[PDB]
């Protein structure tokens, strides 16, 4: 970070179900190897991929937390209190315009043509097609009645 | 001699360290 | 981990035009639940 | 020998509120980037709703719509705890004041301009930095 | 569709039920090692508002407010005797680990 | 209690063993506060 | 230590009536208090009027901003 | 009671409080009882009129309040008369307490609840516990259960809170009333950070001056 | 003809002096018994036929990102002596000069404090012992008399020699910061009556900003200072100078695309042998507003574009726009030039547009 008046240690949210972390205060220590071993070693067997998948559980350490578990569900959402779930061309488009990936085509889009969110959802997911049937959190048979 | 002011000086010096609300919460503790 | 990135970029910019938030009001019951909370209140302080 | 430091508030910098909630600032924005109201009323702070319900602080909330409805009349009360309380009156002094029953407002983002879809909670909350 | 505390309870992002039970509809009673507040005040007596022997279930740290009614000083008293119990255990279970 | 020894040396958490052979004092390092970036890889830090 | 040039929030220069509302601020507050004055009067009974008229009749515009600043700021001569 | 014990205690270190004394008429409440008993034994059958209600109340009057407040009467004068009195850990053990006077109201003319005084529910807590305001609708543990466990700075503006408590009568306040807005705003406020307004900061929000003095006092400058 | 600036209503903020509190007042503490020479003026304009975008570019470049003016100490002006008062730190007293509202044409002016406090009581510095020692005399007061500047106690004094007129953009610092958004409504969509609690939690349009398309706006900004005899005038500057500011900054990046074929560090253009060609431009300290503006009138432009977005990230201070589309470099750079001169004539009319109207 290139601007002078920055000074933190700054991190993605989900990468702190790594170190069981919050922005409370909390602070860490890095260090960047300088020898060529250890930087070798550093890229190839102690990289952040390695640890995804959990040792203890053998399971997911990260996901999606906070605003970003919300921000799905509302995306996905079939219906909002205005009606239909849609967005026109501009704003579907708009919101790939920072996940830094190559973006998908519009192409056969009008401007005027709506779009659900569980369109763009799947064009993020057929970047990386997998197959997934369940039930939400959202469905709980305490609030059914 | 300085041993006796030293010497009670020094018993409270052993922590006993001193925003208004910090200060004055500190000497209601 | 990139597409836990992406996906969260994806939620983070719908959000962006549907906004969320939290107000007093949420936490606020209507006058007839209050009643009905107090009647389970007063049933549970009967047995009691 | 004595020496000062001018401190502005950092990023980084330890932010709370009276009930608790500790924060740091994580970014600082121009504020032809801050979200504003239809009446022009931008946030100084923006507080993730999220550490509400794990943090059970409704104090914050009542103080919020309290300091809404004061500042609107231009007076400061007595929110002393074990006070008699009844927020639908609180609620119901503000929709009195010519603004909503839940103190929300329509709000624009202030990078692209678009209205948000649900009206946003923003009001004067009392904040203080840890040393 | 337009609660921000339910759309956060619900759908696993923050909080829980007995969070929104607390906050409205009441707390209930409270329950240490579960059993309810023992009389420490003194022999028959839990507090100094209440008397000894007392028989009603508020003297034993039942809560029939909510978080956003108020609490009262009895039973603010008892949830502050519950959350310093959970922040203890908390602490010497992490010595112990 | 100040009564130098060699033996007083080697035991406790702050003894020679667990002090200075298990653990150490390292240079090329930082330390700081660490807050939250949203446009930041999961792999990668500010 | 004096209410700020300009409004914390937004910007808007309430300085520049800063010093005029300190003064018309104690008038009034003295107006609506009638009777003896002896400094024993509540602090928490004197904060109970309602300066929005006279804020409005000063001519800053009706924000919680402005207002909020305006009316809660500390003088560092009054309390030193 | 258990043991017939009497105790006198004058040493230092007691913890004491003022607590408002409540006084009833248990007496002739008592002596109309009597009265009542022996009219049933005559048969007159006017028992029940000769029985009177019980009250109970306490001596603190709003007058008196007013009073406080305007400095004409101290906690000195309150003692001097039977309105209030100091009360140790000791003798607690023999007071029954009415934690607000909404109790006593409601206990009135209840017999079976004699209370010895009442209880102002703001005492139960400190200057720093009562500076949070509306302390009683939160629950301050679970706030800080998240967070349990784990040279001068001087700052130029400071502004007393719209919802002031009593602890802002006895310290300066210090802190701001700054705009909060509760929302998500690009995922950069999670896990309780915060975004902060950078003209906010520049107006000069929070902002102060850090003094550290040196006066206990390679290639260097020297010049 | 196309009167995209439709409506315009200029409200100075003025102090009511049938009050008898603030009259009383005024005229105790500075003989005030009129308007003071510079006053707040609020704008509200209507805009109708433009982009949202656009509206809200000029919006936010009015509020920074526009050449302002402030007062600022030189180095070594504040004279430290024995009698300096300790409250007043430089530090203070700097901000509190620094976001003094000024309406200055010339720069070359310099001001001068120098106060004494020879009584026993504390004592108020104010703006109008701020005295010209530099440049031409002025004619017209460039900031308001009343702001306090500070206070000293008996027997200090405050000596601050060299005071100068300093040029910067807001979001740099906020002292340069010029208009306070008061009003963003648009006039297109229907609204709800939010009263009633069934639409209380909504923002009270009755289209979703996911589908909504505006194009009928009202805009509403405050100046913190204009010249009471000139308000008419200066609000017109104003106006203009924001929207020849943005043509500029869009002109800069026509320029980058006029020397494609020319190895350029900030355009890259490739194939995406789809038959698609991908452009990124990387323009540095580059904010939203052009950012946004060009995705817009791109788009608008070619609405069967195969992609257009941007990302200014904050802590990158550049701001990316990425375009692919189904055509040549050539076509594709053609058509970028299209919409860079719609725009540019948009806003040439939004210039002429506010002659007309404000004059
Ligand atoms: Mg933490
Ligand atoms: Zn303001």
């Amino acid at each position: 970070l290139e601007n002078p008046k920055i000074s933190t240690f700054q991190m993605n949210v989900s990468a702190c179900a790594w170190y069981n972390a919050d922005f409370d205060g909390d602070q860490m220590n890095l260090w960047v190897p300088w020898s060529v071993m250890s930087r070798v070693e550093a890229e190839l067997l102690c990289s952040v991929r390695n640890w995804f998948i959990s040792t203890k559980s053998s399971g997911p350490v990260n996901g999606q937390v906070q605003d970003s578990t919300v921000g799905s569900f509302l995306l996905t959402r079939t219906n909002t209190p205005m009606g239909k779930n849609v967005m026109n061309k501009l704003h579907a488009m708009g919101l790939f315009q920072t996940t830094q990936t190559d973006p998908p085509c519009f192409a056969n889009y009008s401007p005027t043509d709506l779009l659900d969110g569980k369109s763009v959802v799947s064009m993020l997911l057929k970047q990386t097609p997998i197959n997934y049937q369940r039930a939400p959190t959202w469905y709980s048979e305490v609030y059914a009645p | 001699a300085s041993d006796l002011n030293r010497s009670m000086e020094q018993s409270i010096i052993s922590g006993n360290k001193t925003n208004l609300l910090n200060t004055i919460s500190a000497l209601r503790t | 981990l990139k597409m836990i990135f992406a996906t969260q970029q994806l939620a983070l910019n719908y959000v962006r035009n549907a906004g969320f938030t939290v107000s007093t009001a949420d936490m606020l019951l209507t006058p007839e639940a209050h009643q009905e909370v107090q009647e389970i209140i007063n049933k549970l302080l009967l047995e009691s | 020998m004595r020496l000062r430091y001018e401190r502005n508030l950092n990023i980084g910098d330890k932010m709370s509120s009276r009930s608790g909630n500790k924060g740091i600032a994580a970014l600082a924005l121009p504020t032809s980037d801050m979200p504003f109201t239809e009446d022009g009323l931008q946030p100084d702070l923006i507080v993730n709703p999220h550490s509400h319900p794990s943090r059970m602080t409704n104090g914050q909330m009542i103080e919020t719509t309290v300091g809404l409805a004061n500042a609107l009349q231009g007076v400061v009360t007595d929110g002393t705890a074990f006070l008699p309380i009844n927020v639908q009156l609180l609620s119901e002094r503000l929709a009195q004041e010519g603004l909503r029953f839940n103190g929300c407002q329509k709000m624009f983002n202030g990078q692209t301009g678009e209205y948000f879809d649900a009206a946003i909670f923003i009001g004067p909350t009392y904040h203080q930095r840890l040393q | 569709e337009t609660n921000g505390l339910f759309q956060m309870v619900a759908t696993g992002a923050k909080g829980s039920n007995p969070n929104m039970i607390h906050i409205m509809a009441g707390i209930g009673q409270i329950e240490i090692n579960t059993q309810r507040i023992q009389p420490q005040f003194s022999f028959g007596r839990t507090l100094v508002y209440y008397p000894r022997f007392a028989l009603e279930a508020q003297a034993y740290g039942f809560i029939c407010n909510s978080y956003i009614a108020g609490l009262t000083s009895p039973e603010f008293i008892f949830g502050e005797m519950n959350g310093r119990f959970d922040l203890i255990n908390k602490a010497l279970s992490t010595s112990s680990t | 209690r100040p009564a130098p020894s060699i033996m007083r040396r080697l035991p406790r958490k702050e003894g020679r063993i667990r002090k200075s052979l298990l653990g150490s004092q390292v240079w090329s390092i930082s330390r700081s506060t660490i807050c939250g970036n949203s446009d930041l890889h999961l792999d990668e830090v500010g | 230590m004096l209410i700020p040039v300009v409004c914390f929030t937004c910007g808007f220069p309430i300085g520049t009536y800063a010093a005029i509302f300190d003064k018309a601020r104690t008038e009034y507050i003295k107006t609506k208090m009638d009777g003896t004055l002896p400094q024993n009067i509540p602090l928490d009974a004197s904060l109970q009027i309602e300066l929005k008229d006279l804020i409005t009749a000063l001519g800053i515009p009706m924000r919680v901003c402005c207002r909020t600043h305006l009316i809660t700021t500390l003088d560092y001569r009054k309390y030193y | 009671s258990m043991v017939d014990e009497v105790e006198f205690w004058l040493d230092v270190g007691r913890l004491t409080r003022p607590l408002l004394i409540v006084d009833n008429n248990i007496e002739k409440y008592n002596q109309a009882c009597y009265k009542a008993a022996e009219a049933r034994k005559k048969g007159d059958k006017d028992w029940e009129k000769h029985k009177i209600p019980f009250i109970q109340n306490t001596r603190f009057t709003s007058q008196m309040a007013k009073d406080i407040l305007a400095g004409t009467l101290t906690l000195e004068d309150l003692v001097a008369q039977g309105i209030c009195e100091f009360i140790t850990p000791e003798e607690a053990e023999n007071c029954l307490v009415a934690f607000s006077i909404i109790e006593l109201r409601k206990h009135k003319h209840d017999v079976t609840r004699r209370f010895t005084h009442v209880d102002v529910p703001q005492a139960i807590l400190g200057l720093a516990a009562l500076v949070s305001p509306y302390a009683n609708c939160t629950q301050p543990a679970r706030v800080t259960y998240e967070t349990n466990q784990g040279n001068r700075f001087f700052q130029f503006y400071n502004e007393m809170p719209l919802v002031k408590t009593i602890a802002h009568n006895y310290v300066i306040p210090n802190g701001l009333n700054t705009i909060v807005a509760y929302m998500i705003y690009g995922g950069y406020n999670q896990e309780d950070s915060v975004i902060v307004s950078q003209s906010f900061i520049d107006r000069g929000g929070f902002a102060g001056t850090f003094y550290r003095e040196e006066k206990v006092e390679g290639a260097n400058y020297e010049k | 003809m196309e009167k995209i600036f439709q409506n315009v209503e200029i409200k100075p903020f003025l102090i009511d002096f049938s009050n008898p509190f603030i009259k009383n007042a005024a005229k105790r503490l500075f003989q005030l018994e009129e308007q003071l020479p510079l006053v707040p003026v609020n704008v509200v304009m209507d805009f109708k036929g433009i982009s949202r975008a656009a509206v809200h570019g000029l919006s936010r470049v009015l509020q920074d990102e526009i050449p302002n003016y402030m007062l600022d100490i030189k180095p070594g002006g504040y004279k430290i002596e024995d009698s300096t008062d300790l409250f007043m730190t430089e530090q203070f007293i700097r901000n509190r000069i620094n976001f003094i509202p000024i309406y200055a044409k010339n720069e070359t002016l310099v001001f001068a404090l120098r106060s004494l406090n020879n009584s026993c009581e504390v004592k108020t510095i104010y703006s109008r012992d701020l005295i010209q020692v530099a440049g031409p005399k002025l004619k017209y007061p460039i900031f308001n008399p009343t702001f306090e500047i500070g206070f000293l106690q008996p027997g200090k004094s405050l000596i601050i020699e060299d005071i100068y007129i300093k040029k910067g953009i807001g979001r740099k610092h906020a002292a340069f910061n010029l208009a306070v958004k008061t009003h963003f409504s648009h006039l297109d969509i229907e609204q709800y009556p939010t009263d009633k609690k069934e639409y209380m939690a909504l923002s009270g349009y009755k289209q979703s900003s996911m589908t909504s398309d505006p194009r009928h706006h009202r805009l509403g900004l405050c100046f913190p200072a204009v010249p009471l005899p000139h308000i008419n005038q200066a609000v017109r500057t104003y106006l203009k100078n924001a929207c020849r500011i943005i043509i500029g900054r869009i002109q800069s990046i026509q320029k980058i695309y006029e020397n494609f074929e020319e190895p350029q560090p900030e355009l890259v253009l490739f194939s995406l042998d789809e038959e698609k060609t991908k452009a990124i431009i990387t323009i540095k300290d580059e904010t939203h507003t052009i950012g946004n503006l060009l995705k817009t009138c791109i788009y608008e432009m070619i609405p069967d574009i195969s992609f257009v977005g941007y990302q200014c990230v904050p802590h990158k201070q550049e701001m990316v726009l990425t375009i692919i589309h189904k055509a040549s470099q050539e076509d594709l750079i053609t058509l970028l030039e299209k919409s860079i001169q719609n725009i540019i004539q948009t806003f040439q009319i939004l210039e002429k547009n506010v002659d007309e109207l404000i004059a």
